[PDB]
């Protein structure tokens, strides 16, 4: 995406159509003491993406940001943005049929506040999805057209603001808070669980008392039957030995005394119980149950041990990465910038990385510890450039800068103009200077002026015997 | 009938008297001893209660030695030591003087020795205090009440005499007259008694109620008992008839014996003693049959238990009834003693006074027991007021009528005092004196005081005097 | 998830001050100034949200999540932070029904003005009206001191906010529910919210007043009280801003109905609170000729009541309607029953004999009511002080009867009599006499002001009896400490009697030496100075006209006392002392000129011989005073041995004359001798003469016992049982003989008797019989002086309850045993537990059982025996 067009109209200073065309490819830089009238353009640009976290962006109804507030004539405000399409990429999943995004904001009388992307209405969640798509956050140095007010806090800063610039590529409190939270949901879980436990714990008996019943009932039955074959052996016996009539419908006292304490217990432990097939799924299902609770737990207690390891793992080695890289780009940019300097991270005072690291800069051939000793143009170039490197993180097609070249020198811009061109090909660069009288070495120097209020550049016997 | 009476006093190395003192005799009628104020009189009364082992409650215990003589001149002496002889005498009708023992009765002495030692001697021989106390109470003389004795602590005391013994240590008017009527040693037993024993039967009436519950119980399980008893009875019953029955079948096919022998006259009474019957009994007796111990169990015991917390509460009742009959036999005799020493003591000041009326009355009217007995007098031209709120006159005044009545109740023939009716007018000094002159005849009486109606009446005059710091004592009789 | 969180129910800096997981995980991380500035990003994003209007569930979830997290740290527990958050969010405006749901009932259970605003911002439900009648039905039958507060809402719905559909309904469903009586401090509670309701906003109440004819009828009394102050309100706010509607007219007729109706309750709060509510109703701004007149008409007869406040209550109302009383078109502040009766009198005549016709006749009935007027506040005057005769309704009824007679009327010199008669607590009768009977006008002079005071003393001093006099003399010497008559009234009055020796035709000639008299009863000075004064005038000529006049100087001269015996003052005495017989008077003035000679002069022992040596140089009333002046003589002379003594004894006396003293001379030999109008005296005298050192009494008790048993004089009667009742003190013992003339044909022998016997018994002493059996005796006075004997006594009960007992075999008394009976049980014995086994003891008659059952005269054993 490449930033080549620009057009501004009906605004609270673009009040009239200003030929904004000829714009760099390499290197853009709109100067000018018209800070208000440049100002306007990041306006309606986050008034565009809804962007209401600034104490100059932030006002009570969506009607100030109107010319005049909408009551001096201009009492509609129509912008139109046309974003560069040609990186099928990073574009959105589903918008790759039109070359040039065109985003037309409409704000009229009312405070409705009107959506178009390329001719179709959309809510919220889908701007916000398609912005997540291209890297567009609310909480992260994202959001290019302002990263905030980061210059000035670097001034006079501890290792802690450098550390957590540090885990802004780390993103490691994040983490622990979140296992802090789960750890906290599962020690809650815990209770559940042990009330699971005591429920099949005393479901069991149950289960365990009608398997002894039907135990029983089976060897009462099996008893019964026995008797019964030994009678049926008995009575053939005495028909075959030997009023017959008797003897054929039917059809040793210890045996007969046997059958009849079978008969006895038979009939004493009847335990009726048609259900046998419903009892022994019932039992098969609590031992599934069961097993699959205890392959529960047991999955979890060894899930536990694997993250805290890969924790310990993934930390270590972000760290020595981290510890490697950002200090190898940190210091490859101070030497290309300041020339004859070298400024690297250091520990404080035998400390480690986890604890933290300061920065140890170089004033010529003077190797300066603390940011008092630089004056205040050497901090907020220190600082221009902390925020330069640190948006390497995170890339996008486009950056805008937005002033914070405060006491900026005359050789140190050309040099930073120069590694722009050089080293940061590649990416469409449009920067605000505050101060003028600097940047001399820019290809295109967009000389914005205040002007006219807007911005101008028997048989049985025998067989049983 | 004699009475014992005091002849003469000896004293030896006293306080304030030095030396070897001796007493003229004493009249047989009425005597008096006289002294001038802070003369030594004191002294004489701490003897008179040193003889008696009425000890005062003024000087500390076991400080007798001061009864010895200590003076300037004299640091340290032997020993003290006062001699009390007592004799008969009786009393005739016309004026005269008759004597039984023509030789001295009695001889009590009581030495002091600085080491803090006593000792009584009766007929100069040594003797302990109970002994002589009951041959004292013997003849007359009860120890146990300081009759005797009339001082003004008695008079203050009574000026502020409660009607019930709301002090600790200082008995009420009840109390007084209790003492008086010789039944005080009565009351407070009894009532601890009727507390101790009430509550006792309080608590054994709860434990019998406790085991009547108990026995209810008992006898609701019997209800059922009972049926389960008779239910087994009606079973063995069945049994036996079916026994019979099974013995007459086997005979036929031919109590238990005897059924059997009967069976198989025999055959009629076999063949025709309804078999059908026979057999639909037995066929209910089953269809019934598909406890005994009771009577020689725990409910047998529960009876027991019930007959012996009956015969309990009937003891709790007994000496309940002996209680009551304990206390009812009390305000009879109360009662009567109270209206007499009333109309004693309404006479009394009827005769003395001549004015108004004092009179002690309950401040209930039904229960004698209740709060107490207050006292009240109406003087001469006045009404009737509290104990309290009267003057010093008035309160001696009745006073000597309370003693005077108590004398008429039970006679005393030893009677002492010091300055109980001084500061007041003549005329009543007058009228005690012919009163104690005239009215009384068969008792000995000491009486001292500064009023002139006094002395003027007085038969026998011993009067004491110091001179040096030492005191003597002289009689003479009323001579003129 | 609505029914999940319904059911169920830093790091969050960067992300909350700068996605649903991540407002989720900010919830449950949340569950002061991180809060503070939370609620306030809250509170107006919400707003701008609603200003600016698939977005919807989001924020229903975070104001849902909001709301119960506010609730939980209400229930945990700065405070006005959150209260003015809860005021933005809820200004702002399914799930609203529990969101107002959990919004009210915890904020009712933890319970100033911030809490009414919150109140207030969370009534603007639209058709949530059963939840909010819910909620408050069980404030109201759950809390106590919060049901007033509701009140106060109710108080911004009526006329801050202007929304009567809302009201009405509140007030239809407060008035149609059921209400109960076993309720525990609920009734009292409905009753505060009602007269709150009342009492700051009474107007909407008043619209559904046919609605509330159910509760009108309550049983209990909290809710008839707050109903009844409820529509005196009502009535007031209609009266003070009349607007002048016909149907709230009509609604204050039938509600003053439902009040008089009312007025005859069976509880004396409601009846006080109905008297409060009317006394606050009646001064308002109205004529209301038939409402007041059934008003007073109706106060005129309940003002007789048996309890205690609401007597006062109805002395209070009577009070009030006549501070205010309407009669104020002609000669207002006059209320003369005999001018409206002859006004009434010329238009009756003027009448027998058209706007002139209407004017006569409306001045007639005008005349009718205040003749009606009159006669009402004179029988209630009349009751009032027959009543009267509590110290609370004492001190306080005295202002409505003083201003009562502050306005002129027939029953002025009389009522003044009936309040003197009842006043023998004390400052306020002394400070309204003082306001009343000593005022001074600011239109007269001093000397003007004197004048009428003395004619005003003259004309309320100058027509009572004896009794009453001395008693109203003793209460001005009581309060004349104070020096209220100033000497230009001295010199007046002095001067007034001066020239009284010659407007007094009878009637105040004695009038002012009586007050006199009666004035000099407070101080001697008075009586020492201006002897001349009363030398030329009780002494002098005119001294022979009237001897009332001359009894009364005498007094007045005897009172000096708490010339150096020289002044003709004595002279004159002894001149007037000579007969003046051959008439009724005589009596008393010799009586206590007598006296007034005695008891202070230089010698009275010559005097009395020079007395009685020349009266006895003489037609048997002249034996008659002899007789008289003799023993009074001899009194006297008692009473200044008497008092010589005591005064030498008080020096600071041989006891010899005064008790032996008694034996001289001048023997009573001619007294006697005239018994065996005329023998009146000599009764007398044989009676007085038993203070003779006392023998007279063994000398002729059975004589004097004889001769006045068979007196045929009642007079003489009185005067021989007051004798022996007096001769008590001075000691005999003459019992069984004075309690036989207690039953005589004469009732004033009877009085003066059982008067004797009450006295005695007080100082100077059985037969207790005949003092119950009068007890049911004719007379009534008789029966309440024994009451108050009976009464005075109880400061033992079993003595005179045996007494009685053993004297009821009497047979005498009928149909007055059990009145007697009860009334000697009105003072207990404080046992009850010896009487009552003494009569199970003993019991024969059914009258025991029955009076057993009645009061006194245990349970098992009176069962067991009957």
């Amino acid at each position: 995406m490449k930033v080549e067009e620009l057009i501004i109209d009906g605004f609270k200073s673009y009040a009239t159509r200003t030929v904004i065309t000829d714009w760099d490819p390499q290197f853009n830089a709109i100067t000018g003491l018209n800070g208000s009238g440049k100002s306007n353009i990041l306006d309606a640009i986050c008034f565009v993406l809804g962007i209401a976290s600034m104490s100059t962006v932030r006002a009570s109804s969506l009607q100030d940001l109107i010319y005049k507030r909408g009551q001096a004539g201009v009492t509609k405000a129509s912008v139109t943005i046309v974003f560069d399409n040609t990186d099928k990429s990073n574009s959105p999943i589903g918008f790759t049929n039109s070359p040039q995004i065109s985003v037309t904001r409409q704000v009229v009388l009312g405070g409705t506040s009107k959506y178009l992307i390329n001719g179709h209405r959309a809510p919220q969640q889908s701007v916000l999805q398609l912005f997540q798509s291209v890297q567009l956050n609310i909480n992260n140095p994202n959001f290019l057209i302002m990263q905030g007010k980061i210059t000035k806090v670097l001034n006079m800063k501890p290792s802690e603001i450098l550390s957590l610039i540090e885990e802004a590529a780390g993103t490691k409190m994040f983490e622990d808070r979140r296992e802090k939270a789960e750890r906290t949901m599962s020690k809650k879980e815990t209770k559940l669980q042990e009330n699971r436990t005591l429920l099949t714990e005393e479901i069991e008996p149950k289960l365990e008392k009608l398997r002894n019943e039907k135990r029983m009932f089976l060897e009462f039955q099996s008893t019964q039957t026995d008797l019964e074959k030994t009678e049926r052996i008995v009575v053939s016996y005495e028909y075959y030995n030997i009023m017959e009539k008797i003897i054929e419908d039917l059809r040793d006292t210890y045996r007969e005394r046997s059958k009849q304490l079978n008969e006895k217990f038979q009939e004493l432990r009847k335990k009726v119980n048609p259900n046998i097939m419903n009892m022994i799924e019932n039992v098969e299902k609590k031992e599934a149950a069961l097993k699959t609770m205890i392959k529960t737990i047991e999955k979890d207690k060894m899930k536990i041990q694997e993250t805290i390891s890969k924790l310990n793992e993934y930390k270590r080695e972000t760290l020595v990465k981290t510890w490697e890289k950002v200090t190898l780009d940190f210091g490859n940019i101070f030497a290309d910038l300041l020339p004859n300097s070298f400024a690297k991270l250091v520990p404080c005072e035998g400390k480690d990385v986890t604890q933290g690291l300061e920065v140890k800069v170089k004033l010529g051939n003077i190797w300066k510890e603390s940011l008092i000793e630089l004056s205040g143009g050497q901090r907020s170039l220190i600082a221009l450039s902390l925020i330069m490197a640190l948006l390497q993180f995170r890339p996008a097609p486009m950056y805008i800068l937005d002033e914070v070249d405060a006491a900026l020198d005359l050789s140190h811009t050309q040099n930073i103009g120069h590694l722009i061109k050089t080293r940061f090909k590649g990416s469409q660069f449009i920067v605000v200077s505050l101060k003028e009288g600097m940047f001399a070495n820019a290809n295109r120097v967009f000389r914005t002026r205040f002007q006219d209020g807007t911005s101008v550049v028997x048989x049985x016997x025998x067989x049983x015997x | 009938q004699s009475r014992l009476f005091i002849n003469e006093l000896v004293l030896e190395n006293f306080k304030s008297y030095a030396g070897k003192q001796v007493v003229g005799p004493f009249h047989t009628s009425f005597s008096a001893v006289v002294g001038p104020n802070g003369s030594g009189k004191s002294n004489v009364i701490d003897s008179m209660l040193f003889v008696f082992g009425f000890r005062a409650n003024k000087m500390r215990q076991d400080r007798l030695s001061d009864l010895i003589h200590k003076s300037e001149a004299f640091p340290s002496l032997q020993s003290c030591s006062v001699a009390v002889h007592f004799q008969y005498v009786i009393d005739e009708s016309s004026g005269t003087s008759r004597i039984d023992e023509e030789k001295p009765g009695l001889i009590i002495t009581r030495k002091a020795f600085k080491n803090n030692s006593s000792k009584y001697y009766i007929n100069e021989k040594e003797s302990s205090y109970t002994e002589v106390t009951k041959l004292l109470k013997n003849e007359g003389i009860d120890l146990d009440h300081k009759r005797f004795l009339i001082l003004q602590g008695e008079v203050e005391n009574i000026a502020q005499m409660k009607p019930k013994a709301e002090k600790e240590s200082d008995d009420g008017l009840l109390e007084y007259l209790e003492d008086i009527i010789g039944t005080a040693n009565y009351k407070p037993l009894i009532e601890e008694r009727m507390g101790q024993i009430e509550n006792l039967n309080e608590v054994c009436l709860e434990k019998e109620n406790r085991f009547e519950i108990v026995d209810r119980e008992k006898n609701s399980l019997e209800s059922g008992k009972e049926t389960a008893l008779e239910f087994l009875e009606k079973e063995k019953q069945l049994t036996l008839l079916r026994s019979k029955l099974f013995q007459f079948k086997l005979l036929q096919s031919n109590s238990e014996i005897k059924d059997a022998e009967t069976s198989c006259l025999s055959e009629d009474e076999l063949r025709e003693l309804d078999v059908e019957l026979i057999e639909s009994k037995i066929n209910e007796l089953s269809y019934y049959v598909e406890v005994l111990e009771e009577y020689a169990r725990r409910l047998a015991e529960f009876k027991r238990r019930k007959l012996d917390l009956n015969n309990a509460v009937q003891k709790r009742d007994e000496v309940k009834e002996q209680l009551g009959i304990l206390k009812k036999k009390r305000f009879d005799e109360f009662m009567a003693g109270f209206n007499i020493i009333s109309m004693t003591l309404k006479e009394m000041y009827q005769m003395i006074t001549m004015g108004g009326n004092a009179e002690l009355e309950l401040v209930d009217s039904l229960d004698p027991f209740s709060e107490g007995v207050t006292f009240s007098v109406m003087p001469p031209k006045k009404s009737w007021r509290n104990i309290t709120n009267l003057s010093g006159g008035e309160k001696t005044l009745s006073s000597l009528a309370l003693v005077f009545a108590l004398h008429k109740y039970k006679p005393t023939p030893l009677y002492v005092m010091d300055e109980i009716d001084a500061a007041l007018d003549f005329r009543n000094v007058s009228i005690v004196a012919n009163y104690i002159k005239e009215r009384t005849k068969n008792a000995q009486f000491i009486v001292i005081s500064l009023r002139n109606n006094m002395f003027e009446l007085a038969q026998q005059l011993v009067g004491v005097y110091k001179r040096d710091n030492r005191t003597k004592s002289t009689t003479i009789k009323n001579i003129d | 998830s609505l029914s999940e969180y319904l059911t169920k129910f830093r790091e969050l800096n960067v992300i909350i001050d700068q996605s649903p997981d991540s407002l989720e995980a900010l919830i449950d991380l949340c569950h002061s100034s991180l809060s503070n500035l939370s609620k306030d990003i809250k509170a107006n994003l919400s707003s701008n949200v609603n200003f600016t209007e698939g977005l919807i569930p989001q924020w229903k979830r975070h104001l849902e999540e909001y709301g119960y997290l506010i609730q939980v740290l209400l229930t945990f527990l700065q405070m006005e932070n959150l209260l003015e958050s809860i005021t933005k969010l809820l200004e702002i405006n399914p799930e609203k029904d529990l969101f107002i749901g959990l919004f009210t009932r915890p904020l009712f259970v933890l319970l100033k003005m911030f809490i009414q605003r919150i109140l207030a911002m969370c009534v603007k439900n639209h058709g949530q009206s059963s939840s909010i009648q819910s909620s408050l039905m069980t404030n109201l039958t759950y809390f106590l001191h919060l049901s007033v507060f509701n009140a106060e809402l109710l108080k911004l719905l009526n006329d801050e906010y202007n929304y009567p559909q809302l009201t009405e309904d509140i007030l239809k469903e407060i008035s149609t529910r059921v209400f109960n009586a076993k309720d525990t401090t609920g009734p009292k509670a409905i009753s505060n919210f009602l007269i709150k309701l009342s009492e700051l906003s009474p107007g909407i109440m008043l619209r559904q007043m046919n609605l509330v004819i159910t509760l009108l009828n309550n049983s209990s009394i909290t809710l008839r009280c707050s109903v009844v102050e409820a529509c005196g309100n009502i009535v007031a706010e209609l009266a003070q801003d009349p607007q002048t509607m016909e149907h709230y007219k009509q609604q204050i007729a039938v509600l003053i109905e439902l009040l008089e109706e009312r007025f005859q309750d069976s509880n004396p709060y409601v009846r006080t609170k109905a008297i409060q509510g009317c006394s606050k109703i009646c001064d308002l701004s109205s004529k209301f000729n038939k409402s007041k007149a059934k008003f007073t008409s109706l106060a005129v007869r309940s003002l007789q009541d048996r309890s205690s406040l609401v007597r006062r209550n109805s002395v209070k109302l009577l009070s009030k309607l006549l501070l205010k009383h309407p009669f104020k078109a002609i000669h207002g502040s006059q209320l003369r029953l005999s001018e409206w009766e002859e006004y009434l009198k010329g238009s009756e005549s003027q009448l027998n004999s058209t706007s002139v016709l209407m004017k006569l006749k409306l001045m007639i009935v005008y005349y009718k009511d205040a003749i009606s007027f009159i006669k009402e506040i004179h029988k209630s005057i009349e009751l009032i002080s027959n009543l009267l005769f509590n110290r609370n309704e004492v001190l306080e009824s005295m202002d409505f009867l003083v201003l009562a007679d502050a306005f002129d009327i027939e029953l002025s010199e009389f009522g003044i009599k009936k309040m003197l008669h009842l006043v023998w607590i004390s400052v306020h009768l002394i400070e309204c006499y003082k306001q009343l009977f000593l005022t001074a006008p600011d239109s007269c002079n001093m000397q003007e002001k004197a004048a009428h005071i003395a004619k005003n003393l003259i004309n309320l001093s100058i027509g009572a009896s004896i009794a009453d006099l001395a008693s109203l003399e003793q209460l001005l010497g009581m309060m004349y400490e104070q020096k209220l008559i100033d000497q230009h009234v001295i010199n007046i009055l002095w001067a007034i009697y001066n020239s009284a020796s010659k407007g007094f035709s009878k009637e105040q000639i004695h009038g002012s030496i009586i007050i006199l008299g009666m004035l000099s009863l407070a101080d001697n000075e008075i009586a020492l100075k201006g002897l001349e004064s009363l030398l030329n005038i009780g002494l002098g000529a005119v001294g022979l006209k009237d001897l009332t006049l001359c009894r009364y100087s005498c007094l007045a001269l005897e009172r000096m006392v708490p010339q150096e015996l020289e002044d003709v003052a004595v002279k004159k005495l002894y001149a007037i002392i000579i007969n003046y017989t051959k008439d009724n008077e005589y009596y008393p003035m010799c009586e206590q000129a007598l006296s007034a000679l005695f008891t202070i002069s230089s010698k009275p022992d010559i005097l009395a011989t020079d007395l009685i040596r020349e009266k006895t140089m003489m037609v048997v009333s002249l034996s008659q005073l002899l007789f008289i002046v003799g023993q009074v003589a001899i009194k006297t002379l008692v009473y200044l041995e008497k008092c010589e003594a005591e005064f030498k004894k008080r020096k600071i006396d041989k006891e010899l004359e005064m008790i032996g003293g008694t034996n001289e001379d001048f023997t009573d030999a001619i007294q006697f001798v005239k018994e065996n109008m005329l023998q009146r005296t000599a009764t007398l005298c044989l009676e007085k003469l038993m203070c003779l050192s006392s023998k007279y009494c063994e000398k002729s008790l059975p004589l004097l016992i004889t001769v006045m048993e068979k007196s045929p004089d009642p007079t003489i009667r009185s005067n021989a049982v007051l004798g022996l009742g007096d001769m008590a003190v001075c000691v005999d013992e003459n019992t069984d003989y004075l309690y036989r003339r207690l039953h005589d044909e004469n009732l004033m022998v009877q009085r003066t008797c059982l008067m004797t016997v009450t006295f005695l018994i007080l100082a100077g002493q059985g037969q207790l019989g005949e003092m119950a059996k009068c007890l049911d005796n004719p007379d009534q006075g008789i029966s309440d002086m024994c009451r108050l004997f009976f009464t005075e006594l109880a400061s033992g009960f079993i003595d005179i309850f045996s007494n009685l007992s053993s004297d009821d075999l009497l047979g005498k008394e009928s149909f007055k045993k059990i009145i007697k009976f009860l009334l000697t049980f009105i003072d207990k014995e404080r046992h009850q537990k010896q009487l009552n086994e003494k009569l199970v003891g003993r019991l024969r008659k059914c009258e025991t059982q029955k009076q057993w059952d009645d009061i006194a005269f245990x349970x098992x054993x009176x069962x067991x025996x009957x």
